[PDB]
């Protein structure tokens, strides 16, 4: 009985890679074949199955690699260097993007520290980048952590939105 | 290997303009925020303004208001500081300087300082005694009070004759990279003293205390010290 990756590949609306879901699926045939011929991806790298998935604007999809760096891996979605799963990516500009721009998907832009593998953060706190603290108050200095993707349907395939799954074990 | 390098002294007419740089080098440009002070002559450290490499946001003392503008180039790691009509006033030393923070709170590396000269509620903070005169070996403290409650966050500087300022605490007790057990931070909240415990040959400096728990960010009136020995 093979696994039911649509629940995950097809879903409705995907999460933000900050607030990234993670569904897990158990006791299920997982073939690769199958899910490669399904639809053309544009990234399909491989290296009790927890499918958890994402969407991150096309550059940035390079992040979602064993011991990468940036953004992405550093403050939003770290992989380990040991990872033995798969990572599959499509691009969805015209899913994920409204004429004038959709701004529901968000990344983490500073943190204090990097994350460890498979963490995941969603604090909302005022990240202060000088010697000055910030009291919740956001200034200079006082960014507040997240921002938002633009996602136009005008903007280039590095600035686009891509659907992202990562097949973990 | 960290290192700020300004441009030259520039002499200019009244009512003119000029931009000055600050080089960087021997760490990642956009990791830390730049700043700039200003300081005339025989006067005290007046914090002009900040920006942030990694983004161009920057923020301006309203005393200075449209005097200046702060830009970076990121591929050149330089800071550019452009004064804009320039009075009499104008005429000053001003330092670039890096914010340590997240290591070393405060300013923790400076400048060597561009010498402009013309021709043709905010926080508070005291410092009651200018002059003040102790001998090698004797203990000496430097006292200042805040208008308002500013907590821990208070740096002590050292400037030397015809010298830029080095850093010598941070958070009002902990001393930076390479500076001698001599020097004791202590205060909270409202009042900070510097003990300097076995004062040496070197220690002849204006010592200075400033606050940066708000922006914009201000300095004491200088403490000079002053030794003999015979
Ligand atoms: C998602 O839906 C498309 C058609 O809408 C289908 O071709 C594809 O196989 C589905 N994905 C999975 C993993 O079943």
């Amino acid at each position: 009985n093979l696994c039911p990756f649509g629940e995950v590949f097809n879903a409705t609306t995907f999460a933000s890679v900050y607030a990234w879901n993670r569904k897990r699926i158990s006791n299920c045939v997982a073939d690769y074949s199958v899910l490669y011929n399904s639809t053309s991806f544009s990234t399909f790298k491989c290296y009790n199955v927890y499918a958890d998935s994402f969407v991150v604007r096309g550059d940035e999809v390079r992040q979602i690699a064993p011991g990468q760096t940036g953004r992405i891996a550093d403050y939003n979605y770290k992989l380990p260097d040991d990872f033995t799963g798969c990572v599959i990516a499509w691009n969805s500009n015209n899913l994920d993007s409204k004429v004038g721009g959709n701004y529901n998907y968000l990344y983490r832009l500073f943190r204090k520290s990097n994350l460890k593998p498979f963490e995941r953060d969603i604090s909302t706190e005022i990240y202060q980048a000088g010697s000055t603290p910030c009291n919740g108050v956001e200034g200079f200095n006082c960014y507040f952590p997240l921002q938002s993707y633009g996602f136009h349907p005008t903007n280039g395939v590095g600035y686009q939105p891509y659907r992202v799954v990562v097949l973990s074990f | 290997e960290v290192q700020l390098q300004q441009s030259g002294p520039e002499l200019v007419k009244p009512g003119a303009s000029v931009k000055i740089s600050c080089k960087t080098s021997g760490y990642t440009f956009t990791e830390y925020t730049m700043y700039w002070v200003k300081q005339s002559h025989g006067k005290s450290l007046e914090w002009f303004g900040g920006i942030n490499p990694n983004n161009g946001d920057t923020s301006y003392n309203q005393k200075f208001k449209g005097k200046a503008t702060l830009t970076v180039d990121k591929s050149s790691t330089t800071a550019y500081m452009d004064l804009r009509s320039l009075t009499s006033e104008d005429s000053a030393v001003y330092y670039c300087a890096r914010d340590g923070y997240p290591y070393y709170f405060a300013m923790d590396y400076w400048g060597q300082g561009t010498s402009v000269t013309v021709s043709s509620s905010d926080i508070v903070m005291t410092q009651s005694q200018k002059f003040m005169s102790t001998s090698v070996g004797d203990r000496v403290s430097v006292t200042c009070k805040a208008s308002q409650n500013v907590d821990t966050n208070v740096a002590w500087y050292q400037q030397k004759p015809g010298q830029s300022p080095k850093g010598l605490i941070y958070s009002a007790s902990h001393r930076y990279s390479g500076v001698p057990d001599r020097f004791t931070g202590s205060g909270s909240g409202t009042d900070f003293t510097l003990t300097i415990s076995n004062v040496q040959s070197e220690d002849l400096a204006d010592y200075f205390c400033q606050q940066y728990n708000t922006y914009p960010w201000t300095f004491g009136g200088g403490t000079k010290l002053e030794i003999k020995a015979a």
